[PDB]
């Protein structure tokens, strides 16, 4: 029924490459320092 | 390998009964070869005990899972 497309996307923070879409939430830096400070806890777990 | 260490404390045992004590080296080495055939033993016996009965997996694990495991672990 629609003549131009019916699905319009929201994006975060949002731009390009060079030709290509690219774009991340608030969680992908997070990755980094949350699988570290389970790391250090995790291993620690076991001495106590 | 144990071949090769007794017989530097055979020279130690014999020594008491020929009525005089060993010298250093034969005492010193008697106690290397000792050592030599323990540090097998000890590096296997060297090995980190089994969790108490009081230890979860938390939940940073897949699943809450079971939690406080015996010596099982």
């Amino acid at each position: 029924a629609g003549e131009h497309i019916p699905i319009v996307p929201v994006f975060g923070e949002w731009g390009f490459v060079e030709d290509k879409e690219v774009y991340e939430g608030v969680v992908r830096l997070t990755k980094d320092g949350q699988r570290l400070r389970n790391m250090i806890m995790s291993f620690n777990a076991d001495i106590v | 390998s144990a071949v090769s260490a007794v017989f530097h404390n055979l020279a130690c045992r014999i020594a008491p009964d020929y009525a005089l004590e060993a010298t250093a080296k034969i005492i010193a080495t008697a106690k290397y070869g000792k050592e030599l055939l323990y540090k097998q033993t000890a590096i296997s016996r060297a090995k980190r005990a089994p969790y108490p009965s009081r230890m979860p997996t938390g939940s940073g694990n897949s699943f809450p899972n079971l939690n406080e495991w015996h010596y099982f672990p």
